[PDB]
């Protein structure tokens, strides 16, 4: 039988693997981090608290200006938010209003959006109409789209819930490139700084490093035991941090390849909806299903502080390009900025 | 106060958004959803089609009363993962043919779609996120499943079961057996309609299950419930 | 594309009433602020009325104020100027501008051609523009200067300096709408400078597309006040 | 103006007032703590509610000086215009408690009997304006106390009190009665269509919520009934016996106990429409 | 039930090139984390917060 031979070698690659892991670990960061100064007690007060949707926020986005915001809820709506006045700049209505993700273009000029209609629409904010139109509807994905990033104003990767992420052409409308490995429905998904690569969580406990330019799996993360909802590169796009099911946040490494700390207390049982780093990425942002976020040292796996103030499940998470604010969403309808 | 001619206009635009904010938020507080659920292409068409490739919409107006029902078919994945965006529904319609109890599955070895649909109900009705929302079962193909039941006994089907194989006493017996899934009867509300092919009181069902359910819901609001 | 067609202008006698019509194709006119804006035959351009999207909003220049009324039909896309007792300075080919408010916007960027109607027979802020005619070879820098009574830099950063051209014979168009911000289909080679009072508008390799006259609005408090005019010969 | 010396009168009204003020005050106060705090969203029902809360509270508020008075063997050491505030007030109080047990029983009316009607999507603004007026017709119609000497000497003991003041004190009288009468019809019918169409519905009916649900819905009509009946009874005998009853010591006495039946409504009022909800946070 | 052989060929791919992955030690990895958090510590205004002056929402 050659599948049983198959087996048996994937068996001894995997073996291979953890063995190649095990032997390259000799200090985990904990032990190197544990000689400098901890960043003490992490106090933010929500700064704006924008209102307007009616439903469970599902998805949020900042703008590269670090003052235009968008976000997604059950209502129907993508708003974009003028975080500084605390005004809104657009409303968009959805076909479909089962939104449970949407992205911001780099350059602004665009916004994304996806949900349940399988279906990633590209809306185009500076029409010379003067509303924001369609530009147009992607679809291909035959699952749920969970999560869609832009790298341009023509490139998006799209994670959905068919167990596949994708690359599309806008210019096009046409699937590009098409990434599978991931067992589960891919949950998450987190663009490298320089777009090269791009990390993905799925419902299989895994999280997967695959190329842009390629369109196959470079590394495969695993150490989580339930369904990965978030995930976040660190700065310098050589590491990244998960959130799950679990209560547990799990640092990975490109490099190392290797899992260096999990961020989990005893007090925290319920699921990770979103994670996103800081400027420096010394702390590690999770929004959790007991209603508020986290700040963990993400080097120490110490709590530096609780996000507290939503009546509902924190959904999404942002910090923006210059680390000025972290604005948490949520199901209880609202929006809050903090600093 | 302190704010430019434009940043006097932006202001106006924003209010101007969240005015058809609320309109469109009072449009859609008054309309019914619902939940469109069963084990794969059983009876949902023809409860379609009786009242009226992701999310379908159906949109239809019972008694001055708009209602949207979603019909979550060939969304094949994870259902935990997005079964909460429904947990502000009015009511789950819970479709169920009754002619599929000898049929098999054809998916798994030895598996019946009838205890397909029983398991599938087991995990929608006593969810999480669907704890206080009732369900409108309706049992597809009466006629068909009572044409059939002379042919072959529903005992091969339930093992236990050992009345006659008239369709009253069976049809009650797979009722019971649905009803008896909810493990939260203390707090939501199964409705049990048996339908035809072509039968025409299904929408009027509905909207006396989803009459009560708003009744429910108002009488919290009047803080008596 | 997006047009705005004037109609209802000609000859008056004076202390008469006549209304103007403006009707508005290829854009969204009720999420639009709308102004009118006249031009004397002595080539000069006055802001008149301004009404806000959903007519909320309404601003007229102190020599119509009471006297003329701007009012929007959403319904058909039509913006009316209705003018009771015209006087002789009245005279003017009146534009109807398209502007739209919201942060990253370009308010004042199309206007429409304008409608010719004959006449028969302190706390503003200041806008100065030193050169009123000044010849220029193509294919070399030139710089408009434009100064201001008041600062037009506000407190949130924002300095309301605006920027039109105007072609012979043409309506005028935006170049640069918040004293640096280069409008959407002119060319790079318009680039606009300044701070506080002092402004300018630099035209690098400069071509007879550029001919015209160049005007310096402002926009930081009603009334909108334009420069005198620099226009460019040779 | 007469002199009803009364000594078992003031016995039992200080201890009557003193209980009424005392449970009253912090149950509506905590009523209206939870209504204005701990709500985040706030619907026409929650308005009404709020408002019938903030009549009993207003209610409460006046009962220190009429107890200071009783046990002053029905002495006023205040004054006239406080003897007219205090009236009003009093008044106004338990006509705005009568108005919005009224508007609160057509809300669950319209609420379970028409759920698909249109008057249950207004919006919360035109359920303030709704109540707004419906204070200013209350205050329109119990401003004229404002007007009138209340206060009557006899012997140097001053007694400030409206009922007890002779044969007819205008329109009051009728005014009374159809405030008990008109609301007490409206009541009836709400409560009686709202427990039939209950009982109707053969699935809604059978869950033990339900049956408290209409429980509550009957409770609240038999403490209106059982508390505002007495006074209104009293009055009626006496207007009836004008001229045997005038003066009359026992019927004096009943009247004035058994007007304290409408603070202990206004006092039970938390108990049942705020303390009895599993949903009110 | 001959179509497995190819996604078990799929399989057994990505590992063995996975497995062909040149990994550095996770103290280096940790090292150059803790440099990168240190280098933009200052700059980083949730972890150190700014005056209210340069603080946008203010």
């Amino acid at each position: 039988s050659e599948l049983d031979q198959l087996r048996q070698e994937a068996e001894q690659l995997k073996n291979q693997i953890r063995d190649a892991r095990k032997a390259c670990a000799d200090a985990t960061l904990s032990q190197i981090t544990n000689n400098i100064d901890p960043v003490g007690r992490i106090q933010m007060r929500t700064r704006r608290t924008l209102r307007g949707h009616l439903a469970k926020i599902y998805a949020m986005h900042w703008g590269t200006d670090s003052r235009l915001l968008v976000s997604a809820s059950q209502d129907g709506k993508l708003i974009i938010w003028d975080s500084y006045t605390t005004n809104k700049v657009h409303a968009i209505p959805l076909r479909s209003s089962w939104v449970m993700t949407c992205a911001y273009a780099p350059s602004g000029n665009y916004v994304a959006c996806g949900g349940l209609d399988n279906i990633c629409s590209i809306y185009n904010l500076k029409t010379r109409e003067g509303n924001v139109r369609v530009s147009r509807e992607l679809a291909g994905h035959t699952g749920y789209l969970s999560c869609c990033r832009f790298l341009d104003d023509n490139q998006i990767v799209t994670s959905s819930g068919d167990t596949t992420c994708a690359l599309w052409d806008i210019e096009t409308g046409q699937q590009t490139t098409t990434f599978t490995g991931h067992t589960g429905d891919v949950m998450s998904l987190s663009l490298a700084p320089d777009t090269r690569l791009f990390v993905s969580g799925a419902c299989d406990a895994s999280a997967k490093l695959w190329d842009v330019r390629e369109g196959m799996c470079r590394q495969t993360f695993t150490g989580h035991e339930s369904d990965i909802n978030a995930i976040c590169f660190f700065p310098n796009g050589n590491a990244f941090a998960t959130g799950s099911d679990d209560a547990t946040c799990r640092l990975f490494d490109l490099r190392a390849d290797q899992e260096l700390m999990t961020y989990s207390h005893d007090n925290i049982i319920c699921g990770i909806t979103s994670v996103s780093f800081s400027k420096s990425g010394r702390l590690l942002l999770a929004g959790y299903d007991d209603f508020n976020c986290n700040v963990w040292d993400a080097l120490k796996a110490d709590r530096a502080g609780v996000l507290a103030g939503h009546d509902n499940r924190v959904s999404c998470l942002g910090v923006t390009d210059d680390g000025m604010a972290v604005a948490t969403g949520s199901w209880d309808s609202f929006l809050k900025i903090w600093n | 106060c302190t704010l430019s001619a434009e940043d006097k206009a932006a202001v106006e635009r924003s209010k101007m958004i969240d005015r058809n904010l609320r309109e469109d938020g009072e449009k859609a507080a008054r309309e019914v959803k619902l939940l469109l659920l069963g084990a794969g292409e059983s009876g949902k068409n023809t409860i379609v089609k009786q009242m009226k490739t992701g999310i379908v919409e159906t949109h239809f107006t019972f008694k001055d009363l708009h209602f949207k029902m979603f019909d979550v078919g060939a969304q094949r994945s994870e259902r935990k993962k997005w079964i909460h965006c429904f947990e502000g529904v009015t009511a789950i319609i819970f479709c169920v043919a009754l002619s599929d109890y000898d049929l098999v599955l054809a998916e798994d070895e030895e598996m019946n779609r009838m205890h397909a649909s029983m398991k599938l109900f087991d995990s929608i009705c006593n969810n999480k996120w669907f704890t206080d929302t009732s369900i409108i079962l309706f049992l597809n193909k009466k006629d068909l499943f009572e044409e059939k039941i002379k042919k072959s006994p529903l005992t091969i089907c339930y093992p236990e079961y050992a009345g006659s194989n008239t369709y009253e006493e069976a049809a009650a017996y797979i009722q019971c057996q649905f009803e008896d899934l909810n493990k939260r009867k203390d707090t939501k509300e199964i409705y049990t309609h048996f339908t035809c092919s072509t039968d025409t009181k299904n929408v009027q069902f509905v909207f006396d299950a989803v009459t009560d359910v708003i009744i429910k819901n108002n009488l919290k609001d009047c803080g008596l419930f | 594309d997006v047009q705005l067609v004037e109609s209802g202008g000609g000859l008056v006698q004076p202390g008469g009433s006549r209304k103007l019509s403006c009707s508005a194709s290829g854009f969204a006119f009720s999420s639009f602020g709308m102004h009118w804006v006249r031009q004397a035959p002595e080539k000069g351009l006055e802001w008149v009325a301004y009404i806000s999207s959903g007519s909320g909003t309404i601003y007229y220049a102190d020599t119509v104020k009471g006297r003329f009324t701007i009012s929007r039909d959403d319904p058909k896309n039509t913006l009316f100027l209705q003018m009771t007792s015209l006087r002789s300075e009245d005279t003017a080919m009146y534009y109807c501008v398209r502007s739209i408010y919201y942060y990253g916007s370009s308010p004042f960027d199309f206007w429409g051609q304008g409608t010719t109607l004959t006449v028969s027979s302190g706390s503003d802020i200041v806008m100065t523009q030193a050169t009123s005619s000044v010849p220029v070879t193509p294919g070399e820098s030139v710089s408009i200067s434009c100064r201001s009574s008041k600062s037009l830099l506000h407190s949130n950063g924002n300095t309301y300096l605006y920027w039109f051209l105007q072609r012979p014979g043409q309506s005028p168009q935006l170049l640069i709408y918040r004293m640096s911000n280069l409008a959407s289909g002119v060319p790079d080679r318009f680039s606009g400078s300044g701070s506080g009072t002092a402004f300018t508008l630099t035209i690098s390799r400069l071509e007879a597309e550029d001919v015209g006259v160049y005007y310096c609005m402002q926009h930081l408090e009603y009334p909108l006040t334009f420069g005198a005019g620099t226009k460019l010969e040779l | 103006c007469c002199r009803i010396e009364g000594d078992t009168i003031s016995q039992v009204m200080p201890p009557l007032l003193i209980v009424a003020f005392v449970l009253g005050a912090l149950g509506n106060g905590v009523a209206l703590c939870g209504f204005c705090f701990h709500m985040k969203t706030w619907k026409p029902s929650t308005v009404y509610l709020f408002n019938l809360a903030v009549a009993d509270f207003l209610l409460m508020i006046c009962l220190p000086f009429r107890t200071d008075y009783y046990l002053r063997r029905r002495h006023w050491a205040f004054g006239d215009i406080p003897c007219r505030v205090g009236l009003f007030t009093l008044a106004m109080n338990r006509a705005g408690s009568i108005v919005f047990l009224t508007v609160v029983a057509a809300d669950r009316y319209f609420k379970v009997v028409h759920p698909h009607h249109a008057v249950n999507t207004i919006s919360t603004r035109v359920a303030a304006g709704i109540v707004c007026t419906l204070w200013a017709l209350v205050i329109l119609g119990t401003v004229y106390l404002l007007l009138e000497n209340h206060l009557c000497v006899q012997e140097t003991a001053v007694s400030c009190e409206s009922f007890i003041m002779e044969s007819a004190n205008g329109w009051h009288d009728i005014m009374f009665q159809l405030e008990f009468f008109m609301p007490l019809g409206i009541i009836l019918f709400c409560s009686f269509k709202i427990v039939w169409s209950l009982r109707r519905r053969q699935q809604l009916a059978r869950q033990a919520r339900m049956k408290k649900a209409t429980r509550f819905i009957m409770v609240v009509a038999i403490v209106f009934i059982t508390c505002y009946l007495p006074s209104v009874s009293a009055r009626l005998y006496f207007l009836w016996t004008v001229p045997s009853s005038a003066c009359d010591p026992s019927v004096h006495g009943a009247l004035h106990i058994t007007l304290s039946f409408t603070y202990m409504n206004s006092m039970l009022d938390p108990l049942v429409y705020y303390f009895s909800s599993p949903s009110f946070p | 039930n001959t179509a497995s052989i190819a996604q078990a060929r799929k399989l057994v791919e990505q590992l063995k090139m996975e497995a062909n992955i040149d990994r550095i030690k996770v103290s280096k990895a940790a090292a150059d984390l803790m440099a990168y958090c240190e280098a933009h510590a200052k700059e980083d205004p949730l972890l150190t917060p700014v005056p209210a002056s340069e603080n946008p929402f203010r």
